[PDB]
């Protein structure tokens, strides 16, 4: 870190930050790890390390990814979520997974396959 | 001859139709032997469901040993010479009684039984049979009544109140659990009467386990993905303290 | 300082280069909170790399744990127990003689408590549970029947096969109880530490000539991959003494 927090002590030391002036890129094998990759870099660099993120979703839109991310800063998603309702003691660390992403500035684009025009507008 | 009487007795309460919904029940009812004369089965309406409660037989040195809570002492009295065996598999039990006391000491371990049927197939005379002989000696098989036990074992796990009557479902050399499936917070599954299954195969004990119905099909009952390949393993957590036998 | 402790703990397993490779880990280990205000960090050797696992938080209980049994009847120890016959004439000789030869990585051979109930399989490990207790090491009393019932049937999974393998003193209960499917739980435990080495612990009711009528058939020459790791870590020993049930 030199340096704005990248997210990990494994990732801040090597990247020295973060810095101002950087166009990064990340690619994986067939769904083998490129999405949640960023869904947890800038989000933990939006709820843990300072940066009001204008995020922009693609094939998987935002009114779907919140069912796939409320379970990071509140310990959930193995009880299970894609099965239904939860128990009144499991109604626990959701209200702090509901207090660590709500008092914050995360500003996404739900719009899928639109070119750079509308976005850089 | 009894259903007619009950029907008109509570016909103001007993909503109609349903016959086709409870078809399986009514058909299983007529298909089995059924019948009976320490207690007798009677129907009771509890909310939106009809249950089966036992009332002591109006016809009313082991009961200082044979004292069971949440059920009465008029209806605990059946032996093994009190024997007029009519139906099958009530016969296939003449080596699961006499040889279910000769090596059921203190921490003896293995496999008891899983009694079932419907809602009154001479179950309270076999959970009153096999056991007596164990306690005829200084051996083990505690009687307990779950559908009555739990009714406040949600709201009595408190200030020593029942707190102190409720660690002995874990430590008596043996203990039985009755007609669960009657009602049911889901904590009692793993806090009150699901705390009977881990502390009894960790030190291992020769405990009896009964029910209204059977372990191989009690694996898919309560779904009023989750408890299907997840409701089976409590009938598995059950399956190891005992070895199942028929009650036709 | 933590690195020093871990190094000598698993010396037999760890190599000098392993230390420099896992430097970051061992340094991060010592730099963080060694104590806690619910778990504590401990070093574990996983293959060629050393990791940091968290174990749940006189001194005799806190530095002692147990996996899948009740802590009611484990109040056992060495020395003072009324010794019976050749059942215990040579039982408190290899758990007190070696309270400083449980060597971290310098082959400190183990025991195998078999035989018959109420006398010896798990209380001779409850004996260490309150004896190897004052010095500050944990000693987890793992129970077998209670493990593979949530592990014969399937919350997370590949998690508790490693803090069962990253702490200096252990105690297993009942081997052979209840090719096969009891695969990634107990079978692997025996193969590993020919290149790591510490004090190994297993126990049952069945001796080395009886452990194998229950770990289930395959019909083969495909099951003795873990049984020349008992014949070279103790002796064919049982226990026939006094009932404590």
């Amino acid at each position: 870190i030199t340096g704005i927090p990248t997210g990990f002590t494994e990732l801040d030391r090597m990247t020295s930050g973060f810095q101002r002036s950087d166009l990064i890129i990340v690619a994986a094998r067939p769904s083998v790890g490129k999405t949640a990759f960023a869904l947890n870099i800038a989000q933990n660099v939006a709820t843990k390390t300072n940066e009001n993120v204008a995020i922009f979703s693609l094939e998987m839109s935002a009114q779907q990814l919140v069912m796939r991310m409320l379970c990071a800063e509140g310990n959930i998603n193995a009880q299970n979520l894609r099965t239904g309702k939860l128990t009144p003691e499991d109604w626990g660390k959701l209200t702090m997974a509901m207090g660590s992403l709500s008092n914050a500035g995360i500003y996404i684009d739900d719009t899928p396959s639109i070119r750079v025009s509308d976005i850089r507008a | 001859q009894d259903v007619q009487a009950f029907l008109k007795e509570n016909e103001e309460v007993i909503d109609q139709k349903m016959i086709e919904k409870s078809l399986n029940k009514l058909y299983e009812y007529i298909e089995q032997s059924k019948n009976c004369s320490g207690y007798h089965p009677k129907l009771v309406v509890n909310g939106r469901s009809i249950d089966i409660e036992y009332y002591e037989c109006p016809v009313k040195k082991q009961q200082s040993l044979m004292k069971s809570m949440y059920i009465q002492q008029d209806l605990l009295g059946a032996t093994f010479q009190q024997v007029d065996i009519s139906d099958p598999s009530r016969l296939a039990m003449f080596q699961h009684v006499t040889d279910f006391l000769k090596s059921y000491n203190e921490t003896g371990k293995g496999k008891g039984l899983y009694l079932y049927g419907k809602f009154g197939v001479g179950k309270t005379f076999m959970l009153a049979a096999i056991a007596n002989e164990l306690a005829e000696k200084e051996y083990s098989s505690m009687i307990v009544y779950v559908p009555e036990f739990v009714r406040e074992l949600k709201n009595s796990l408190q200030d020593q109140t029942l707190e102190e009557k409720l660690n002995m479902v874990k430590t008596t050399p043996v203990l039985m659990l009755d007609d669960i499936g009657a009602e049911s917070t889901s904590w009692v599954r793993d806090e009150v009467i699901g705390t009977v299954l881990q502390h009894r195969m960790s030190q291992q004990l020769p405990t009896f386990f009964s029910s209204n119905f059977s372990p191989d099909e009690l694996k898919h009952h309560f779904t009023y993905e989750k408890e299907e390949v997840k409701a089976a393993r409590l009938m598995e957590r059950i399956l190891y303290l005992a070895a199942p036998i028929r009650l036709d």
